[PDB]
């Protein structure tokens, strides 16, 4: 990687709903539920390399 | 670099920062004292540079 950045659900200025998907985000990342959804869409098809 | 690449390269205690050359191509930088004490207990390390 040469820089490292993010992505983010934007929420108006000053909302108090950025802070409750700031808890629900990190509750889908130690359970796994995003990591199951990027090899769900990411991937697809198993390739050839192998050499 | 390291402004760039904070909580990625910028560990924050000696003991992970060893291991962290002990796993990965790491470079730590720290005071040369303590790295003349750790060469000489680990021979999988070397105090390169001045
Ligand atoms: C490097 O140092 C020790 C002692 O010389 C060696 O036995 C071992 O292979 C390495 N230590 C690791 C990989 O933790």
């Amino acid at each position: 990687l040469i820089d490292s950045k993010g992505y983010g659900v934007g929420t108006p200025m000053g909302s108090p709903y950025r802070d409750k998907i700031t808890i629900a985000i990190l509750q889908l990342q130690e359970e796994g539920k995003l990591h199951m959804m990027k090899e769900k869409w990411w991937r697809g098809n198993g390739c050839p390399e192998e050499e | 670099f390291m402004s760039s690449r904070r909580q990625s390269v910028l560990v924050k205690s000696n003991e992970e920062g060893i291991q962290r050359v002990l796993t990965s191509d790491y470079a730590f930088l720290m005071e040369s004292t303590t790295i003349e004490f750790v060469t000489q207990r680990n021979c999988n390390l070397t105090q390169i540079g001045g």
